[PDB]
């Protein structure tokens, strides 16, 4: 049995930590909502 | 139940201790998460109940108490923030430039950030604090890392 707990406001924060790259990927989406890499 | 706008953890007691299975967004009295988090099950908020209203396994989205409310979109240019709510850790904003998922039905923004599966449903924000989609559905690359779509639903 599942329940929810509040964790915060939804707000842009100036000088967050900045990270991650920006990959361009060919992908396919199947009927079960699973993405896969096309090559 | 608690109906204040904001980000919420999704918990179960059906395993060892209390386990965080994912995250979601309360906006305009509607609770928004990913389908793979709840599998469409009911939720508790205090002694209040949240019943599913809309869902789609293919979009991997579900709404509670009413229709999907989040309609903002990635501009295709600007840096965004994942409001990550990891299991047992405080909400933390992480700012990133989304890559692109290229699909036969069109391009989708994507964010390349590693977080445990229980973070599924954390919202992705634009510079104005608008939810442009959820984090948790995508693809595992060579790195063993995860790249998530920016999943968004339609507002009617
Ligand atoms: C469970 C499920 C079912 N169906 C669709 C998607 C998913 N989602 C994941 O599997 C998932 C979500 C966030 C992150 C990660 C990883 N982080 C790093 C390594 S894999 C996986």
């Amino acid at each position: 049995d599942m329940y929810i707990e509040r964790a915060g406001d939804i707000t842009w924060e100036k000088d967050a930590e900045v990270t991650g790259n920006s990959p361009r990927l060919d992908v396919a989406l199947d009927e079960s909502g699973d993405f896969s890499l096309v090559e | 139940g608690e109906t204040t706008d904001g980000v919420y953890r999704v918990m179960t007691r059906r395993l060892l201790g209390s386990t965080q299975v994912g995250v979601g967004v309360m906006q305009e009295g509607v609770f928004h998460t990913m389908w793979h988090v709840t599998k469409g099950a009911a939720l508790r908020s205090g002694e209040g109940r949240l019943d599913p209203y809309w869902g789609d396994v293919k979009q991997d989205l579900v709404s509670y108490c009413g229709p999907w409310k989040l309609d903002a979109a990635w501009d295709g240019l600007s840096e965004v923030q994942l409001l990550a709510v990891p299991p047992g850790e405080r909400a933390k904003n992480i700012q990133t430039l989304p890559g692109i998922f290229k699909t036969k039905d069109g391009d989708i923004g994507a964010v390349a950030l590693d977080y445990p599966a229980g973070t599924s449903g954390s919202p992705i924000l634009d510079k104005c604090g608008r939810v442009i989609g959820l984090y948790g559905n995508g693809v595992v690359i060579k790195n063993g890392s995860y790249v998530s779509a920016i999943t968004q639903g339609k507002r009617e």
